[PDB]
Formats: C-alpha cells, structure tokens, sequence
C-alpha cells in the first residue's frame, strides 16, 4: 500500500500492507508560503517567500491477532507497529513509495506516531491498534 | 439429525424449584464484540473477535415468590445464583437436557400492569456475571467474565490467544 | 548531459545516455562500487523470487528508491509484468523525462 | 541457453493489438525495395503500430519508413501498410499502386487496404498515397476506393505555386478528399540540410492523434505537425479578408501549413461539391458514429425478427447514440423504427429500416466577436 | 465431411443424405477465388446444403505453424452451439468462433453496392467469414433453387419442431383409436406447441385436424391427418439505417 | 421465463447436515457502500460504487445442535464454515440448486424467549468472511473481503479497477 | 376523466424479459430538495426549488435469475440498464403503456428470509443514474443527473435557469 | 439481388411529427401538374397520410402540395385530396374544379370528393 | 467564473488539503475529497 525506506540504503524497508499496518485514510496537507504586506490605501501585497510545510498524515488500525493472509500460520504481531519506532528513532528522512500515481515521492521524515491500543489481554496485549503517523516533507536539493 | 424443540422448562433459585411459577426464559444473548476491519486494498469490512457483549438473563414469574424478589440489589455480587433448564424431546422420545447454570446479579424487578382481570407478570434481569451452558451432559460453553476463562466445548478460546503473541 | 557508453567507448549524449544511466542503476547490487556503497539497486536481492502480487509491488518500490537516488531526471510511472516465460519475467519499464 | 541475472532487453515484447481505435486506423501505399531487411513480400497488407514495426518490415531508406515515421512522430497510430514496388516510368509507376486483380485472386496496390479488415480488424480511415497523389489517375484511384471504405483520402497536390495547386483541385468535389498542397520539409541527420516530404503523411498523423485525443467529432486543423520544419512555399496569412495564400487555398477547398512555417495545419473543408458536406467533420462524424453504431450492436444480423426485436435495437441505439450525444460527438438526435416502410411482406425478406437523424457539432472556424459596451443598458458617452 | 466436401460426387452423396436424415449438410468450397467457388453452387440447389467457401487457416501447436482446415466443422461446430442457449430458431450468421486464425482468402463486406467479396458470395448463397482472424460467420441462406426455403431457419425449424413433437409424440401411432382418439392428440399438439411460442421459436400458430382427409375409409387402414400450419421468425439478415445529418437542433447551442 | 421460487431448503455446517433442524435462513445481504456524489454543474447526486458492506448471514436452529453451538467465539476466524442451500423448483419441475458457500465468523447465539408450549428458537448470526453464491452450477458471486477479488459472474471486478487506473 | 389503474407490469433486464419473475416494483421517487426560506418580513418559510433527492428504483424477485444477479457491483456504472413497463387499462379498456427507461447502477441484493415453506424474495435496489418516463407515447420526465439535462415535459427545465441569470 | 449484413443508407427526411389522429378529414381540391413524379391520376381521389406521400402523390411546385403543406404544418389528420387538370381561361379551369358527370361513370373536380366513403372509408367534413 | 463578474482578480493559491480514502490494492483511492483555499493578490 505504501513503502517507508530510509536513506541509509542498506536498512530494512516497511511495507505497508494488510499484514502489516494497512492504513485507510490519507490526509496530505500542503501549505504555500504567500506572506502578507498591509499597504494602508490598498489592498495587502502577497509575496511568495517559500512554500512551507507540506504534511502526510495516515490514520489506521492494526489487529494483532487477526491471522495474515492465506492462513500462514503466522499472526499479525505486535512487534509490527514498534518496527515503526524503530524506522523513527533513526534520525533519517524516509523515501515514500505509492504505486498508483507519481511513484516517486520524495524525502518524508516523520514526526509523530500515537497507538490507542486498548481491548487488552491478560498480559497487557491489546486486539486493537489505532495509530495515526505524520509525516513532513524533507525539502532536499 | 431428528427434529427436536422444547416442550418444558424449569427454573432454581438457590436450591429451591420454581416448578409451577415461570412461564418464560431469556438466556443471555451470547453476542461478540465486532470491530468493522476495512483497509487499504480489502474490499468489504471484516468482523473481528473482540470480545463478548453483555450478558443478561430475563425470567418471569407469575406470582409474588418471596425466593426471587430476595436477591434484588444485594451489596454482594453473585449471591444470587439461578439455574436454568429446558427438555428437548426429539423425535424418538430421546430428551436431551439443556442446563444453564448463571451466577449473576439480579438486576431489574418490574411488577408490570396490575389489572383486575388479568393476571400479573414479574419480570426479572440477571446482569450475568458467570454463564454455563450444557447441551446434553457435555460443557458447550463456560463463559467468565472477570476470569480470563473462555471455555468453548471445553477448551479455553482466550488461553490459546495468549499462545499466539 | 554528454557521456561515454559503456561498450564501443563512443560518447552519446542525449536519450541513449539516459536508458545506460537507468541501466547503471538497475544492475548493480548495493555496495558493489568503490567508496560509493549507497549505489545500486537492491533487484539482485529480487532475483529468483516467486513473481506473486507483492513481488511486483515491492519492484515498483526499489526501482523508484535507487532511481530516485541518483537519477533525477526520470520521473517514474509504473513497473509491470508483460509476460512470463520459464523463469525469464520482463518488465516494462516506463517513465517520464524531466530535468 | 537461459540467464540467471538481471537484464536490460531493447527488442519488443508485448502486444499492442488488443486496443486497436477503429478511427485512426491509416491506410498506406508507397514504394519500397524488397530485400532481406525488408521482411514482407510486396503486394500484401501487413499491420505496424510502431516504428519497429515499419524499421522490421521495411527498409530504413525506403519511403514507407519515411512515411511511417511522419505518422508516428506525432499519434500512437495503427497503420496498414501496402507497398508496390518501384517501376521505371512514372505513368507506369501509378498503374503498380491503383493496382487492380491483376493477380489470380489477390488484390494488389491500394485495393489491398480494402483486405485490411478480415486480416488485422483494421477497416482504414485514413487513405494516403505519399508523393503518388499528384497524379490524378491515382487521385481518383484514392477517390474511388474511399466510399468502398467510408474514409476519407487525404491526397495532396503538387509542390509547384499556388494556382497549380488550386486548378488541381477543380478536378474534384467528390467529399471524401483533404488536399494540403505545401509539402512541408524536414531537418534530416544523415543529409544534414532540409529534406522534401510531401506533408500527406504528415496530415494522418494529426487526425490520428486529433480522434483519439480530443475525439473525433473535434475539427483537425489547428493542431499541432511534429517532426517538421518550413514549408517548400512561404504561404502568408493575415486577418481580414486579403489577398493571402492562405484564404486563397481555404477558399479554393484545400487545406495548408501556415503559421511559423511548419507550426499548424490549417483548414478543415474537403474537396466536395455539395455545401452540406463542406466539412471534414460532417463526413467523418458521418461515418464514425455508423460504424461505432455498429461496434457493440454487431447483434443486429441475427437474432430474427420477432415482436421485441425492433423494439430492442430501437433504444439499443438511442441509448448509445445518448452516450454520444453526451460526450460532445453530436448534439440532438431522434432514433425511431420506420413507420411506413416497415411491412411484412419484407420483413419476411429480412429487411427491417430505422431512421436516424442527428446533427452534428459544427467546427467554429470563423468566430465573430461583436464588441459592445455600456453602463447599465445604453451608451451613455454616445 | 471437411475437405471430401469440395468434390463433387460426394457432396451428392452428402445432399441425398441429409433428404433421407433431415438434416443440415454443411458443405466445402475449393481453395481457389470467388468465380470458381460460386460455378462449385450453381448445380446444387437443393434447400439442405450449406457451403462455405474460404479455407480457415488455423495455428496448431504441433509444428508450431498454420494449417489450412476446410470450413467445416467449424460451422458444424457453430450450429451446434447456437442451439444450446440461442435455440434452433436463432440464425447463426453473425456467430463468433473460437480456436481459429485468418482466412485463405481475404473476403470483407462494405456498402454501397459495389463488388463486394461477401455479397458476390452471399448472392450465390454461400457463407463467408468477415472480421479479423476467423471472427464471424455470415451465411443466411441455404443452396436452394426454391425461394421459400432459402434461409437456415426455415429449413432447421420445419426439421426440429417435428423431431420436437415426434418425441413426445411415441405414442399416438399403433395405439387403437378412440372416438376422441383425434381430439385428443390435436390438444396435445397444441400444448407441446404452445410451449414453442413460450421459449420464442415461433410465431402465432394453428393446429387442427384435417376435415376432409378424414374419413371411415382411412381409418381401417390406420392413416389420420392433421395440419400443423405455423409461422417462424425471419432472420433479420438486413437492417437498414436511414441516416442524415441534419441542421435542425443547432438551436440548441446558443 | 418460467415461475420458480423456494421450495425447500437444507443447511450444512463442517460436513454434517442439519437435514431435519433449520426453519429459516439468510443469505448476506450484499450492498453496495455508495457515497453521494453532487458537484457544481449536476443536478442530482449519483451514487458510486466504493465497496461492499458488512456481509452478515442469519440462520435459525430450534434444537439443541452441538454441531451449531460449537462454532460461537472461536480464536480462530473461518474455523466456522457453513453451506447454505436452496432448490428453486421451477414450473416445469426443473429443481435449480443455488448453492452459497460462506466461510464467516460465528457472531451471536441467542436463544429466545423460552415459553413452555411454544417450540424455541437458536438464532445465529455469522459474521461473514468469504462468500460465494452459485445459481446452477455456476458461481456468480465470490466475494472476497481480505483479498482482493471481488467476482461477479465469473470474472473478477477490483482486478479491472486497477487496470483502469 | 375516465377511471384507470395498473393491472399488469413486466420487467427488462438488458434486452431480456422477466415475463414470469417479478411480483414488484418501486420507480424512483422524484423528489425536490427544498430549502426552508423564511427571513425578514415574510412569515411562512417557503421551500425553494435546488434540485433533485437521490433517485432509487427498487424491484423484486422471487426466483433465482442470473440475468438479475449478473449486474451487482460491477466496476463501470450504468452497465445495467434496465426497463420497467407499466399497463393502465382505463374504463373503456384504453390501456396505456407507462414505460420508464433508467439506466442506473445495481445497489443491493438481499435474499431475505429462506423459511421452508414460504417463498423467497430476492428485493434489489438500484442506484438510478438516469431516468426516463414516459406515459403514454410521450416523454413526460428525462432526467440527467451528471448531465445539465432535467427535461420536465420534454423541455429543459436546467437550461430555463440559466437563461434567466 | 438482395443485401446481407447492415446496408446504412443516406436520405433526406424531416421530423417525426408523423402521429395520426383520425379525427378529422378534409377535402381538397386544387390544379396541378401530372408529371412522372406526380403519381396521381388528375380526377381521382387520392388520400393523403402525411407530407412524405403528398409529394409522393403530386410534385413539389404544384398548388395541390403548397396548399397540402399549410395543412400538416398544423394538424396531421388525413386528407381525401382530388387534383384537377389546369386550363387556360379562368372560365374553363372554374367549369374544371367543380367537374361532375362529365366521364363516363366516373365524378369530376370536387364531386369526387363525394366518394369519400367507399373508396377510403373517409367522409370530408372539411371542403376546401 | 461564468454567472456574474467574469473578470475575478489575481488570486494566489495558498493550501491543498485532500483526504483520499476507499483505497485500492497499490494504494489508489477512489474518493479525494480537497479543500482549496485562495487569498486575493493585490496588483495595481
């Protein structure tokens, strides 16, 4: 569904899927940097200064026990939204790879990972895990 | 398979017999919570195993039984016990024996409309705090809230969740 | 941009040099170059593997990685299975020209 | 012997014969030499789509090539390619490519482009003859076989003045020709001067790329000509109504490349006689809805007549002519099954009529503006 | 019988018989042009042949080449099929065919009533193949010197409405007969009749028993009559499109 | 087209028949999930084809079924399969089999009220993971919510929504 | 006015006919979406002509038709098409063919309940995406939600608005 | 020769105002030209359906079709129309229009129009 | 526009926001539901 890979080439991608993460929603807020100048007589003159920040943000649910697909014998784990901690804490933008429009997004460090997991076991594990991811757009050469 | 259907019922309240009180059960509806998994790529949403709803158990009674308005609104939970049992007969004769012992908190006592010719109705509710239901003389299910015992035929369905993570 | 080619030693420039420039990318596994270790494509790795659904999916991911990477006048648009022979799958490269 | 590798290929692999737009599919006749990289014998059909196509079944030097390279510089066209081989007098030279049944039971020339369908499902739309449509024999030739095909031929005259060109088009009026007279030349890497192709070619590729990009009830005149550089006449063009070159032959029914010499073409009117079919848009919005008509109630041959049969194809074409009318091919329309004709006594014999009457989009090659101003309702200065 | 077809002595013996069997002959044609494929039609004319001139050339697996089979079971193949879900009213002359390349002989209908490949066949009653790679079949009309049975249809429903009714129908033959013994068969015809106008093989019908043939005489020899008189649908080989373009809604774009 | 409807009907559950016990059924109900779609220019909002809604397939039992009761809240999904089956018979007697093989989680288990004379009823509800609908011999739907295969007659619909993108 | 009412209906499906199927329908209920317009000075809020609700076209069926169940949820819109007739036969036994052309999208299919005894129904619901009445010979509604085209008695009633601004 | 296949052809025809009400008849009666496309014997009636057949019946440019047109531009009923054979002096084409007896079993100019009824089964009610 | 003044100023365009939702299998939706959002730029 979506591929996170980082810059040093050699790493582990994620692979968003329906065995990992499968996010259903997509916000992409992208501002443009058109600053304001009050004239008194007039109206205000608008400058492009830049083009500010431009934000990714993918809500969703993981369910930790529902089986991957095929029956592998094998569950969705979870360890396979703390896999997204580990890609953040590297300190490195990451390439975004869709594959139905442009394919070739560009450099998007992230910024902000929230699970609500609730529904819990005995020992603490939840059946439910509802993040929201949010990421920026790295503005490389 | 022959055909089979209920033909009588019994209730217990604490050892004593309701035998010629109540006209109408309600075993608690044993309902899963579902969850609605639609995602990136799947098509149609999927219902998970997310736990169970509420359970509550309706009975009604006829007359005024001092045995089943004394364990409304205990301080203790579980005190009042219940045990629910019906008769299937079959085709052949062969009565299979549904026993369903609940141990919940009785919940809701309303003495409906009291006409003057017809007869009155007690109903009850049991918010169900332990459920167990045995078809013919074997377990079908055990269902513990408060435990982490979900006995399906016998064999804990939520054991075996933690074996899997 | 002008170039030399790889066989025959003769400098072309325009579009030939940019299909040699794809194919520099695609053929060299990571770490193979000299003091450039971040170079290549991780398509050797992708050799021999079953061609399922997820396989295509996860070219389409690598290609656009290493192509982004050190070719930037190419924008890609998709990556598909043609045909499919003993072993031998072929893609179909296409992309747009930009830079 | 296999690899166990990854590998770049540079040869064709797929097919692209799936798709197939019936109407810009071209029909295409001109010389070539018959060698062993030539491989296709040459009085027969054979169906190209790219310039791998034309480069494997004709030579490089060879002037279908450089025919197929004008179509395919500019439109992901279809072409069925005929080729005649080259003679030594050029009267000669226009009986190899009118052709005829000279053989057994094969037909040879252009009337091989009429076995275009029931060999590649390609019915053509486009008839150019590169270089052999100056002459006239061919001219009718090219005249002739399009109403055989329900296409339109687009000819061209010769490259000498402006009045050579419009006399050659008094010889004509038969609604199925689009004559540009200006063979427009090209920049060449091996010569590396200006080349002379005749800008016959050059005009299938624009209608090619005109009806399968902006459709084609869409006029395909003021659109683009790549692979292009001058004319082999500056052809002058200005607005209001003088004496130019270009109101000249737009006036006389032919069409030309005039702007920044080699830019756009430029005109829409046919060879016709008749006012009603002046256009090129009214013959090929003609011909391509009733043959579109066609495509999907291919049904309409069998099937026999029983009580909901003429009722089933009579909102079977009101609903599709709907789809037509929606995205622009015409405007509105009224299909409804003969009253009076329809009888049994014929339809015993099989035949059964329904009417159709559509108009058509008209091409705004002529927009007046009539300018006007006011504050309110009048003028109030004057 | 595909190939043996083109000859002539056993196409005679292919027509004699399909009058003996009831039953469709599908014919050949030479590998050869038109003008010899139409003078192959012109001594038959006898209202069950079916011919279908250009050799369909077929791809085979084998030696990794095109074959040339002759025309037959192709067709034979298409009749069959068309009774399965379309019935044997339907005409199958717009039919696709599958497993089949090209023809041996380019033949294209246009319009305009010129020389046509398809309609200089069609007009000596011979099917064709039309669109690209073996796509249709286009033959109506059978090789019949008789105008009321030209086409297909009418030749296949005479022939299999009866088999329709002569089974369901073993009885009503050395049975004994009754005083209703004739009403009660001619309400029987109806009802296996009815069903026919249900499933759309025919038009409006009529069956009655014959009042005039008849008779005591013909009864102490076992022989009884009934007419079955009936209609069937026509295939609609030619729908015609009277088409112009007017200038009549262009006051709809103001 | 000749008039036929339901006549009977049976129901299988992991290889066993339930040949004598189901009063009633229900098929998924299959819908699509439209969203309204007007914009500047159109006049009416028009509903588009975005995917399918929660699949959910009823079926009713009056005895005391093991083979039924065994299936509820189960750790695995798809361990309850289910075969439901109907015969339409025709005006001419020509019976036509419509097969619907599901292979759903078991929901909801509620036995009803529990009267004495009148004959109970188990109704279940299953929480629909896979389903196919065969009309003759034919599959006409194969639904697939967790892959991506949704075929309707035959030829699967989500595979051409990529190729047109 | 002479009395009339329905007496018979029928039912295409893409060329075929249901002429033994459907016991039922439901053409699409027109419906204006009106605004409530009170503001100063007038006293009743009126209700504004702003174009049309969501037209839906529910029909029936008691058997199992692949005809019907071929069009659910395919991957273009109006790929169905369906054609629903009417006869309104009068006093005088002029009957009058009400045919309504639409040309929307199949919604939902839902069997509903399959008890033994009782026939099957198969309702479906068709999201309408085109809608054409026509009452006697004449077209009295034609109604284009993606196009401009609301053609109330066989004149524009869309591009009456646009005149007027 | 015969046609298979779909043969679409090219005509000229005008709106589908072609709906027949058989309300009201009239008769007609005007000069004309019997020319080769004019398929009407002069003193003979001639019922008219619509303006496909009373071109059909009698020419473009003749009085009978300029008086025919003004008809169904309004009401398309059905017309029991009779031609009359044009004359150099108004008094001749005057004795010509009303016609009679003159033939020999036969009616002429307007008389004609009284076989309405057992020629066309339509009795005018309308006389122009 | 095309209702009432035609001639609408410089407009500068300052946030594109989509939600896209319904996703397909290679991540393609088939609702993108935006909000534009313009501040006029004042020329002379």
């Amino acid at each position: 569904l979506l591929v996170l890979q980082p810059l040093t080439a050699n790493a582990q991608p994620f692979y968003f899927n329906l065995n990992t993460a499968a996010f259903d929603a997509l916000q992409r807020n992208s501002a443009y940097n058109w600053s304001g100048q009050v004239r008194l007589g007039r109206r205000p003159a608008l400058q492009s200064v830049g083009m500010g920040e431009e934000s990714i943000l993918l809500k969703g649910a993981v369910f930790p026990l529902r089986r991957q697909v095929g029956n592998q014998e094998k569950v969705v784990g979870l360890e396979q939204l703390e896999a997204l901690r580990r890609l953040a804490e590297r300190r490195e933008p990451l390439i975004l790879s869709s594959g139905y429009g442009e394919v070739q997004m560009g450099l998007w460090c992230l910024v902000r990972i929230s699970e609500n997991q609730s529904a819990l076991l005995g020992n603490g594990a939840p059946r439910k895990q509802t993040f929201d991811l949010e990421f920026k757009r790295y503005g490389d050469d | 398979m022959i055909p089979q259907t209920l033909t009588n019922t019994n209730l217990f309240i604490d050892g004593v017999s309701f035998a010629g009180d109540v006209p109408s059960l309600t075993l608690p509806k044993l309902a899963v919570k579902t969850e609605q998994y639609r995602a990136g790529g799947m098509d149609a949403p999927v219902s998970i195993d997310m736990g169970l709803e509420a359970m509550e158990a309706k009975f009604s009674t006829n007359g005024a039984r001092r045995e089943a308005l004394n364990f409304f609104g205990l301080a203790d939970q579980s005190a009042f016990n219940g045990v629910f049992r019906g008769s299937f007969k079959g085709q052949k004769g062969a009565s299979v024996p549904v026993v369903a012992t609940l141990r919940g908190l009785l919940k809701e006592v309303d003495p409906g409309d009291w006409k003057a010719g017809e007869k009155a109705e007690f109903k009850y509710a049991v918010a169900v705090s332990y459920y167990k239901l045995e078809v013919d003389g074997r377990e079908v299910y055990e269902i513990d809230p408060v435990n982490g015992v979900r006995a399906i035929n016998g064999v804990d369905q939520l054991a075996g969740m933690r074996n899997d993570l | 941009m002008i170039g030399m080619d790889r066989r025959s030693g003769l400098p072309l420039s325009g579009l030939a040099h940019l299909k040699q420039s794809v194919e520099d990318i695609l053929t060299t596994p990571l770490g193979s170059r000299r003091m450039r270790p971040e170079y290549g494509s991780k398509l050797r790795r992708m050799v021999d593997m079953p061609v399922s659904e997820g396989w295509k999916s996860a070219v389409q991911a690598e290609v656009a990685r290493s192509l982004g990477r050190w070719e930037p006048r190419i924008g890609l648009s998709a990556v598909r299975v043609v045909a499919v022979v003993d072993g031998r799958v072929d893609l179909l490269l296409s992309g747009v020209f930009e830079g | 012997s296999f690899f166990h590798g990854v590998t770049v290929t540079n040869v064709d692999i797929g097919a692209r014969t799936i798709a197939l737009p019936a109407s810009s599919v071209i029909g295409l006749c001109d010389v070539f030499t018959p060698g062993a990289q030539a491989s296709a014998k040459p009085n027969v059909p054979v169906l190209l789509t790219s310039k791998k196509d034309a480069a494997a079944a004709f030579g490089i030097g060879s002037s279908i090539y450089l025919a197929c390279e004008a179509i395919y510089n500019r439109a992901q066209a279809v072409i069925v390619a005929v080729g005649v081989e080259t003679a030594e007098t050029p009267e000669a030279q226009a009986s190899a490519v009118i052709g005829g049944i000279s053989a057994a039971g094969e037909r040879t020339g252009l009337q091989a482009l009429l076995d275009g369908k029931s060999r590649f499902n390609a019915q053509p739309r486009l008839l150019v003859a590169p270089g052999h449509s100056a002459q006239q024999a061919v001219a009718t030739a090219m005249d002739g076989l399009a109403e055989k095909l329900r296409a339109i031929a687009i000819l061209d005259g010769p490259n000498s003045t402006d009045e050579a060109a419009v006399a050659y088009a008094k010889n004509f009026g038969s609604k199925r020709l689009f004559m540009v007279d200006p063979g427009v030349q090209v920049w060449d890497s091996a010569t590396n001067a200006a080349r002379n192709a005749p800008a016959s070619a050059y005009a299938a590729g624009l209608f090619a790329w005109t009806d399968a990009e902006y459709g084609f009830w869409s006029s395909p005149s003021n659109k683009e000509i790549k692979g292009v550089t001058g004319t082999s006449r500056p052809v002058e063009f200005l607005d209001g109504d003088e004496t130019c070159r270009a109101n000249l032959l737009n006036n006389a029914n032919i069409a030309t490349i005039i702007r920044d010499d080699g830019y756009r073409l430029w005109g829409n009117r046919t060879l016709s006689s008749d006012s009603k079919w002046a256009f090129v848009t009214r013959v090929r919005t003609m011909d391509l809805v009733m043959d579109a008509i066609l495509a999907g109630h291919k049904w309409a041959v069998d099937r026999g007549i029983t009580k909901t049969y003429v009722k089933d194809v009579t909102e079977g074409l009101r609903a599709f002519m709907r789809d037509l009318k929606n995205q622009g091919a015409v405007i509105n329309f009224e299909v409804y099954a003969d009253p009076d004709l329809n009888s049994a006594s014929q339809l015993a014999q099989g035949k059964v009529y329904w009417n159709i009457r559509f108009t058509d989009v008209p091409p705004a090659e002529n927009p007046n503006f009539r300018v006007e101003v006011t504050d309110q309702w009048l003028t109030e200065v004057l």
